[PDB]
């Protein structure tokens, strides 16, 4: 009944300016403060500031005073945070959270990852991971797909149009030497289930806007 | 002994944040000691003959005091910070005795000779402390922190002290040195050491030097110790913009002051230590003093506290009045900043941060109780008033405010209108109002509403004769109870518009205009209903004041475009400064704002003049002989590096 | 500014045990602190604000305690879904500060990894680059070491290791190690294998395969 949605992850060149949109529902936008929190990956998040829509007032700390400007539109209950002079240090995940004015946050949006780098989005390269031709003791079979190159962080992994949800494991993408992020996801299936059912790995990369579905089956 | 000066090394850089960065050129702004500054080399004590030279320069603390010591024996012991260095004001005492470092915040009444007393003990052969002659008093002690000695154990000792928003920070570092008097030209980062929420005003600094049993004697003759080795360094931190460099391990390898010189300004604007040959524009040609200007209009919807405070009539404690307060802005420091209030105690929150918090509902309850009874109102207390007239939760959040009113609530015959419930069947719960007039049946006899030997009227009233005295005098006591609920809050503190300042080229952000410039009076009158006067361009020369009723002109700091020409940092260190569209006579016009910044009088070199239509050029010689262009300065003439 | 200290930084316990996380602040904040639970890739969720006040829709297992400088978050009974990172944050006014982060790991019985070798797809060989990965499935404890042996010779620097978050129910981690090589290096070596060393494993186990289904 309190839903907070944010725009998709954004790739921006360093030094530019970016805007992030947060949407609120199920409660009066004006009566409750809406804030912003920025979290470095592998590191504790940090408070940014608050905005109170009915008067447009915004208070923020000096560290992000120059970086962040809070704007709240009462019409659509959508408050936009504007960041400028983007640096690699700025690139992180940002959250919008409802505040009842006490600076403690009961609800949180899904968050948006902000990426700052010179290079652009690279299309995924997908390689299916064929199960090895084995006796497969215990009725246990292993299969997956390999995504070779992601410049943006976001990954979309689906199994047979997302139908299969048991034994699904998607390892986090790992930064490579070239900087491209490679990700591999796998799922465990019954051995008899191999030839009987067709297994499809469905991958999407929204920044590249490329949707690829690959069929996987043991070679020969 | 006259003061002396020495060249500051690049050392003095401290970590601005506890955040870790690796292989990142991160730019930060804070108080810093500028590079190549003048450091007042206090030769504190000189002994050749055993001539005592007792010197304790009480320097102004200012923004940040950079400290450096070369004492091999570590004679210096801590530092002293205080506004007035007496019991009149709060002072900070730091003592570095070997057992532990003492950080105690008290209103010490310091003596004329503020030294550390240590006597040599023959039996133990130890330099253990004798007594603290540095001060004489310990009044209203607030904050104490104890740790191991950090300056205790040919090694340079450096420290940086900063006092910001009532928060005290210390940075420290030690490095061996073989230079007798010259500060080593090495980059030594100063890691954070200890942070203190002292929250007092500090204006002037004084260093502390320990006097041994030799100097403890009243006579000028020394028993067995001489302080000739005493010597240290002092420098003043100023607001500066820095371009720190983090390595893979995160250590601050090197940094450049954006205000050090034009090449460092080019480094700052290019966000890299190494710049190539060419022409580049800079912006941080000096720092912004004071505070950036952000505006909010003065408050209008005040919470009606004064009505409760200044109501003509107050009710008795038993029938205590209650008012709900919401949907307004309230100032409590103003109530705190009033000597008319005899008792001002807060529980569960600090009075200082009162304007910082928001509450959905604030309930104010007021009544009249005599002087000695004010103690019971505090949470968790016991007594007749607490039990049968008014009680507070043990987890109460808010403040209790009281003041004498014998002048108003007493008369010649004494006021009997004010009443206190003397008797009741059971102790009151918190926030419980009892108005029953039923006779208290202390005995077993059912009186049926008739006064008797064991039947008493539960209510009792004061006499309140004016000559009864304080402790019996009426005290109009108001209780501020704050309700903290999971609901959108209404009551919030005021927003400060930082008063007003003039003639400082700083950032103006009137309700978020995000501009930069100097504050000057504007004779021109823009459209009044606008909070800020809007110019045809986005940047407005004059900005109207939401706080006051005025419009103020603004003006950027660099009216000339600071275009710096220099070869690669590998190539040469020569510089060429071009003020675009600025006459060589207007170069002094720039030099005015530049010389407001220290050492830029020296910079622009001696202002050796060469004039071009693109702009006046300083720092190079015009090549009369025709040559191919080396850097496209403009107007078809270019200068090149040479011996 | 305000300093957050959390002890212990890392903690692990089994299901149904009692876990307490301590928070320390430089200044004295009277009762305005909030506890947040965080899982990898998720938004934080409010658990306890003030000191004793449980948040809405929070299991009764969670409990908050402490006053002033000392603030304790106590879990009377651990659950498999309770895994994640826990933060202590004051809300005594601007600016709110989050804690460093306390890692909580749900301890369970030692489980041997199900190891699988994955020969690279012929498509990637067509692409000109070779990536070989072998898999660790549903193993506890978290600690595990994989050794990539190329033609019965140890190698390093060509393999990247990634570990998923502890399973919500299975309570067991998964590990993937991807060896990166050129197609020429693939053609040079006939035999490829990774050796898996784990506490659950009685002895090191290796899975091997030969190029070209040999
Ligand atoms: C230090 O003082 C000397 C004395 O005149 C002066 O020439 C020099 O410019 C000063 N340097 C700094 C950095 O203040
Ligand atoms: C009572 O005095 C005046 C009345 O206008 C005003 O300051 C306020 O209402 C009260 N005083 C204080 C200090 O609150
Ligand atoms: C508040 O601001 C308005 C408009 O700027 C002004 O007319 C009024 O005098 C101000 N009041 C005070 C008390 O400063
Ligand atoms: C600069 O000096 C020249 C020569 O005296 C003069 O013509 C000009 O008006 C002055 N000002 C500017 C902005 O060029």
């Amino acid at each position: 009944q309190v839903q907070l949605q944010q725009s998709g992850p954004e790739l921006v060149k360093p030094g530019a300016s970016v805007k992030i949109s947060c949407k609120a529902s199920g409660y009066v936008f004006s009566t409750s403060w809406m804030s912003w929190v920025k979290q470095r990956p592998g590191e504790g998040p940090e408070w940014i500031g608050r905005i109170y829509p009915r008067d447009g007032h915004s208070s923020s700390t000096g560290k992000f005073k120059d970086k962040a400007t809070l704007t709240a539109d009462k019409s659509s209950n959508t408050a936009y945070i504007h960041l400028s002079s983007l640096t690699s240090e700025d690139s992180a995940v940002y959250f919008c959270a409802r505040d009842y004015g006490y600076y403690y946050f009961d609800y949180w949006g899904q968050g948006t990852t902000l990426t700052v780098s010179s290079a652009s989005t690279k299309g995924p390269s997908v390689f299916p991971l064929a199960p090895s031709s084995k006796s497969t003791s215990g009725g246990t079979a292993a299969l997956g797909c390999l995504v070779k190159d992601y410049f943006p962080e976001p990954v979309t992994v689906s199994w047979n149009s997302g139908a299969l949800t048991s034994g699904v494991h998607t390892f986090p993408a790992v930064l490579q030497s070239s900087g491209l992020y490679s990700l591999s996801s796998v799922v465990t299936v019954p051995s008899s289930s191999l030839g009987t059912q067709t297994y499809i790995c469905n991958v999407n990369h929204k920044p590249s806007n490329t949707k690829v579905d690959k069929r996987v089956e043991p070679k020969s | 002994l006259p003061p002396a000066y020495t060249n500051s090394f690049t050392r003095g850089v401290y970590y601005p944040d506890k955040v870790f960065r690796s292989s990142v050129l991160h730019s930060t702004q804070d108080l810093f000691l500028p590079f190549f500054s003048n450091v007042t080399w206090f030769h504190a004590i000189h002994v050749s003959n055993g001539t005592k030279r007792f010197d304790n320069p009480v320097l102004p603390f200012n923004d940040g005091v950079y400290f450096a010591s070369t004492e091999k024996s570590n004679i210096i012991r801590g530092w002293i910070f205080g506004t007035t260095l007496d019991s009149k004001t709060q002072s900070l005492l730091i003592v570095n005795n070997a057992t532990n470092v003492v950080i105690k915040v008290c209103e010490f009444q310091f003596c004329n000779d503020p030294f550390l007393g240590v006597y040599y003990h023959k039996n133990n052969k130890s330099w253990m402390e004798s007594e603290f002659r540095v001060y004489s008093s310990a009044n209203n002690c607030t904050f104490e922190y104890v740790s191991q000695p950090f300056l205790m154990d040919k090694n340079l000792r450096e420290f940086v002290f900063k006092n910001i928003d009532g928060y005290f920070k210390i940075y420290s570092k030690h490095t061996p040195i073989n230079l007798v008097r010259d500060l080593p030209q090495g980059f030594s980062a100063l890691e954070p050491l200890v942070d203190l929420p002292i929250g007092i005003n500090i204006t002037r600094f004084q260093t502390l030097l320990a006097l041994h049993r030799s100097y403890l004697t009243p006579g000028d003759s020394s028993s067995g110790w001489t302080a000739g080795a005493a010597a240290y360094y002092v420098g003043y931190l100023q607001p500066r913009t820095f371009l720190l460099k983090y390595n893979e391990n995160g250590t601050i390898t090197d940094a450049v002051d954006c205000a050090l010189d034009p090449l460092s300004e080019t480094k700052c604007t290019l966000k890299s230590f190494t710049v190539e040959k060419g022409i580049y524009q800079t912006s941080n040609f000096r720092v912004q003093p004071t505070e950036s200007i952000v505006r909010f209009p003065n408050i209008t919807n005040l919470c009606p506290f004064g009505e409760v405070f200044n109501a003509t009539r107050f009710a008795s404690v038993y029938a205590w009045n209650r008012k709900r307060i919401s949907n307004c802005v309230a100032d409590y420091s103003v109530l705190y900043n009033s000597a008319s209030f005899s008792t001002f105690k807060c529980y569960g929150v600090s009075p200082t941060k009162l304007n910082d918090l928001c509450f959905t509902n604030v309930y104010a309850d007021s009544f009249v109780i005599r002087g000695d009874e004010v103690r019971q109102i505090a949470p968790g207390q016991t007594g007749k008033i607490a039990d049968y007239n008014y009680k507070l939760p043990d987890d109460f959040t808010g403040c209790v405010i009281a003041w004498n009113s014998n002048n108003l609530d007493s008369k010649v015959g004494g006021n009997y209108n004010y009443l206190y419930r003397l008797f009741r069947k059971s102790n009151l719960k918190p926030f419980e109002r009892d108005i029953s007039t039923e006779i208290y049946q202390a005995g077993s006899t059912p009186c049926n509403g008739v006064e008797g030997f064991n039947c008493y009227f539960p209510l009792q009233s004061y006499g309140f004769q004016p000559t009864n005295g304080v402790g019996y005098q009426p005290y109009r006591v108001v209780v501020l109870s704050f309700e903290l609920l999971h609901a959108p809050a209404t009551v919030c503190g005021p927003k400060k518009s930082t008063n007003l300042v003039k003639n400082k080229c700083v950032n103006f952000n009137f309700n978020g205009l995000t501009g930069t410039g100097v504050l000057t009076e504007s004779n021109k009158k823009f459209l009044p209903f606008q909070q800020f006067g809007r110019d045809i361009a986005d940047t407005t020369d004059a900005v109207r004041d939401p706080q006051t009723l005025e419009i103020l002109d603004i003006t950027p700091c660099s009216f000339g475009g600071v275009s710096v020409i220099t070869p690669g940092t590998n190539t040469s260190n020569q510089v060429a400064v071009l003020y675009q569209d600025v006459n060589c006579t207007e170069v002094p016009v720039a030099i005015h704002a530049d010389q407001l910044t220290p050492t830029w009088r020296v910079y622009s070199t001696g202002s050796n003049v060469f004039q071009t239509r693109a702009g006046c050029l300083i720092g190079a010689e015009h090549v009369n002989n025709s040559y191919e262009c080396d850097i496209p300065i403009g107007a078809g003439i270019c200068a090149s590096y040479q011996t | 500014d305000i300093q957050m200290t959390q002890s212990p930084a890392s903690l692990s316990a089994s299901v149904g045990e009692a876990v307490t996380i301590t928070c320390r602040l430089s200044e004295n904040v009277y009762s305005f602190l909030a506890w947040y639970q965080q899982k990898q890739g998720k938004s934080p969720q409010l658990l306890v604000y003030r000191a004793k006040t449980l948040a809405e829709g929070v299991p009764s297992r969670f409990s908050g305690s402490g006053s002033g400088t000392q603030f304790s978050l106590k879990i009377n009974s651990l659950q498999p879904e309770d895994f994640g990172t826990y933060y202590c944050q004051h809300h005594y006014g601007t600016p709110p500060t989050f804690g460093g982060g306390t890692k909580l790991e749900i301890k369970r019985t030692v489980a041997a990894p199900s190891v699988f070798i994955f020969p690279p797809s012929d498509e990637q060989l067509k692409s000109g680059t070779a990536s070989v990965v072998c898999l660790l499935n549903n193993f506890y404890p978290r600690e595990a070491k994989v050794q990539w042996k190329v033609d019965n010779a140890l190698q390093s620097g060509n393999s990247q290791e990634s570990v998923t978050e502890q399973d919500s129910k299975d309570s067991t981690y998964s590990l993937s190690s991807t060896l990166t090589l050129s197609k020429a290096d693939y053609e040079k070596h006939k035999v490829y294998a990774c050796e898996v060393t784990h506490q659950g494993l009685s002895s090191p186990v290796t899975k091997s395969f030969n190029r070209g289904e040999c």
